[PDB]
């Protein structure tokens, strides 16, 4: 009968280099119950054909999932992860900060 | 170094659709090797690591019917549990299970475990000794009585001390260049100023396997946790992992801080200082 | 695969009986024995989880997972132990049992007062036709088959007014015609 | 316990055969087995909560099993073939009994799928009275019953006396033997035996009857031979007490 | 390799 809001980490797989192929990750964790929605965004617009790992859970029973795609970062393109979940009353956006 | 085999199972009831959602995964250490998902089309245990692929059809047939049969159990558990707690049939509820085996550096048995949760809270767990149960609840008490009467502990004890630890050894061998490899962390450091009097130092570790690392900032040779923040370690997505550790410092004196990186694949622990 | 000798075993009452099976798939972990009277369902006897040896009454079941060999012993066997015996096994992935083909067990009654006697009996209605029953004979006695195809000999069978325990064997032979009327039946083994 | 039907089926190949099972109330596992009268069972399939779990033993072709609800399972063969003849057993259990290897069995369906119903025959049945020698050589009296000429081999013989079913003193044959072992498919015979004291035989109030139940054609089956439809029937013979 | 054939009901 209890809820927990997801932590969200947005990050690349390899150190980001403009014009070089890479993977954009969004890792959601600490959440319960299990339904969540997660989008990766390119300038506010949703990236089609994202993938995710199989639902698992930690010691405290909370869930976690990795969502990801290939992308090619640039100087000006903004990226972000958008999360919705019953503990949120509107989708939560966290921007990718390449130094992070 | 020591090792584990663990399975994780989640079923979620869904009133007004036909069956609970059921997701099963298996790991050895930090590397999944199997999955099943009741909504996917194959309806089979699927391999997720190259070394279980060599197992033949008997094994796949057997693993797939055990996992379907396990989701059948959880179908019954969802309705039993709604009844134990008198809950409305209108609401969606969650059953989770995880059970597993650790062995030590000598690959002998260290411990088994089998734990169960309802709506993300502890329900019953098999105690260390594998003879005995703790129950969170009076609902959990009557299940415990059920399980004692049916000698569930005994079978689990035979599984965990036998088959389980045995199959863990077999996997460690077949997957040795993947499971018995260490990817030593690629490290580096960044600097950003926070304020007039303050700047933050972030110490990075990338591409390591397995996931355990300890990242610590020393100051003049001594531990520094006051104003230290570790992020949760995180999958790179390629089988490897990443973590960083940050420190908040009186700026100017960036050189007074040393980051310390410990990981199985590091012959000696690693020291890092900001040179500008 | 589970190999089991079909028999039949014929044993005198009181004898120790030994039954067994071999298999080839390691990972069989649960081993069991069933008894099945003829025309009935299989009845569970004894059941041994990897666990060597398991005594109950006159029955002991054993398992050797190295030699992949499994056995059941019955001490002081009795007429009512007469049945086919089947071994069955599984692993831990399915409740599917694999059975051996069964061993038929005959425990011969010990006739305390043998009385080798051949009778004739009247057909209940208007028919000068009938049968010759050999009764009350001994357990060592095998009632063997025919010479020609125009007499018909049924096997021996074990009748008992139980609790008032007088046991008794009887065969039956017959033919349509005078010409082989209460003539030779010939026991040999 | 577990209830199966039919207990007996005789049919021509080509026909759809359907077998049914009701597990013990509360049992949520159910098993279908088959035994060809030579060997051990084989598992055809089992279900857990009406869902098929292990299918391994189901024939590749004319066989399908269903469990539309928790109290009811069917196994269907279409079309049926002679190699299908067998005793089909249903069984059910619960986890706590299966962990100790215990299941509960139905009484079985006995199935003969025959090539030509033209080979079906009911038995002729006769009773033979105790020997005019035995009565005083031993002071006991044995009746003999002899069912002959039947095909196929689905017969049940019981003794009745004064109109109550009798068990003590009864030894009926374990197997019904082939009237002509020459032919693979041949007519069958079978005997039984009832013993009482000389004093029970000799008293006139006593009605001995050998009752033989035969399983053969049913209403549905076609028939156009000149002889009587070899329908499933009770055929019987009779004998009376007397100090003659 | 999983525990089986299946877990006991709650």
């Amino acid at each position: 009968m209890i809820q927990r809001t997801p932590k969200i980490q947005v990050y690349s797989r390899h150190p980001a280099e403009n014009g070089k192929s890479n993977f954009l990750n969004c890792y959601v964790s600490g959440f319960h119950p299990s339904d969540i929605e997660v989008d990766l965004l390119k300038n506010g617009e949703r990236i089609e054909k994202v993938e995710h790992s199989d639902l698992s859970f930690s010691k405290d029973w909370s869930f976690y999932l990795l969502y990801y795609t290939e992308f090619t970062p640039t100087e000006k393109d903004e990226y972000a992860c958008r999360v919705n979940h019953v503990t949120l009353s509107q989708p939560k956006i966290v921007k990718w900060d390449r130094d992070m | 170094g020591s090792h584990s085999m663990r399975y994780f199972f989640t079923s979620v009831s869904r009133p007004g659709r036909g069956e609970p959602r059921f997701i099963a995964v298996g790991y050895v250490d930090d590397t999944q090797f199997v999955r099943f998902d009741s909504d996917a089309a194959s309806q089979r245990m699927e391999p997720r690591a190259p070394w279980i692929e060599q197992e033949g059809p008997e094994y796949w047939d057997g693993e797939t019917r055990k996992v379907k049969a396990h989701s059948q159990t959880h179908r019954v558990d969802l309705g039993t549990l709604r009844g134990y707690y008198n809950q409305s049939e209108a609401g969606s509820h969650t059953v989770q299970r995880m059970y597993g085996c650790d062995v030590g550096s000598d690959w002998r048995f260290l411990r088994g475990y089998h734990q169960y949760a309802y709506d993300g809270k502890d329900y019953i767990a098999l105690k260390e000794d594998l003879r005995s149960w703790t129950a969170a609840d009076m609902a959990a008490q009557t299940t415990k009585h059920k399980w004692e009467a049916a000698h569930v502990a005994e079978q689990l004890r035979a599984y965990l001390e036998g088959t389980c630890v045995e199959w863990l050894r077999r996997y460690l061998e077949n997957g040795k260049e993947t499971l018995q490899r260490t990817d030593a962390p690629k490290t580096h450091m960044t600097h950003h100023a926070v304020s007039d009097h303050e700047a933050t130092l972030r110490c990075w570790a990338l591409s390591f396997y397995p996931a355990e690392i300890t990242l610590t900032w020393q100051r003049d040779g001594e531990d520094q946790t006051q104003d230290t923040e570790l992020v949760e370690t995180r999958p790179a997505g390629d089988g490897t992992f990443q973590k960083w550790a940050a420190v908040v410092v009186p700026s100017g004196q960036e050189q007074r801080y040393t980051c310390h990186v410990q990981h199985e694949g590091l012959p000696k622990p690693l020291t890092l200082r900001w040179e500008p | 695969e589970v190999e089991q000798d079909p028999g039949p075993l014929s044993v005198p009452e009181g004898a120790i009986v030994s039954l067994n099976c071999t298999y080839s798939n390691s990972a069989f972990q649960y081993f069991m024995w069933y008894r099945q009277y003829s025309r009935k369902g299989p009845e569970l006897l004894m059941y041994t989880y990897s666990s060597g040896n398991k005594e109950d009454g006159r029955f002991t079941a054993q398992v050797d997972k190295s030699s992949k060999y499994i056995s059941l012993f019955i001490r002081d066997s009795q007429p009512s132990d007469s049945a086919t015996y089947l071994c069955a096994m599984r692993g831990d992935s399915s409740y599917k049992l694999i059975f051996g083909s069964g061993t038929r067990l005959l425990v011969r009654p010990d006739i305390q007062n043998p009385d080798p006697a051949v009778y004739q009996l009247r057909d209940s209605k208007s028919s000068d036709k009938s049968v010759c029953l050999f009764t009350d004979f001994d357990s060592q006695t095998n009632v063997s088959q025919s010479k020609d195809s125009d007499v018909y000999i049924t096997d021996k069978c074990v009748l008992d007014m139980r609790s008032m325990d007088f046991k008794s064997n009887s065969a039956v032979a017959w033919s349509n015609k005078s010409d082989f009327a209460c003539a030779n039946a010939f026991n040999n083994s | 316990g577990v209830i199966q039907s039919p207990r007996h089926e005789v049919t021509e190949m080509g026909q759809q055969v359907t077998l049914r099972c009701k597990p013990i109330s509360g049992h949520d596992y159910l098993f279908w087995y088959r035994q060809t009268m030579m060997r051990g069972l084989e598992l055809l399939i089992y279900f857990n909560n009406n869902v098929p779990i292990d299918d391994s033993g189901m024939p590749e072709d004319r066989f399908s099993a269903k469990m539309p609800n928790a109290s009811f399972s069917t196994l269907k063969i279409q079309p049926s073939e002679p190699r299908d003849s067998a005793v089909y057993f249903c069984a059910s259990s619960l986890w706590e009994k299966l962990a100790k290897n215990i299941q509960y069995f139905g009484a079985g369906t006995r199935l003969s799928v025959l090539e030509d119903l033209k080979n079906v025959f009911p038995p002729e049945v006769a009773v033979f009275e105790p020997s005019e020698a035995e009565i005083s050589h031993t002071q006991k009296a044995t009746l003999v019953c002899l069912a002959t000429g039947f095909y196929p081999d689905h017969v049940e013989l019981s003794w009745w006396v004064n109109g109550k079913e009798v068990h003590s003193g009864v030894c009926t044959d374990p197997q019904p033997l082939k009237e002509q072992p020459a032919l693979n498919d041949s007519r069958y015979a079978l005997s039984s035996r009832l013993r009482v004291s000389a004093t029970f035989w000799q008293d006139p109030r006593n009605h001995f009857r050998c009752q033989v139940q035969f399983y053969g054609l049913s209403e549905n089956d076609e028939w156009t031979q000149d002889r009587a439809k070899p329908v499933t029937q009770i055929v019987s013979a009779e004998a009376w007490g007397r100090a003659d | 390799r999983q525990w089986g054939p299946d877990p006991a009901a709650v």
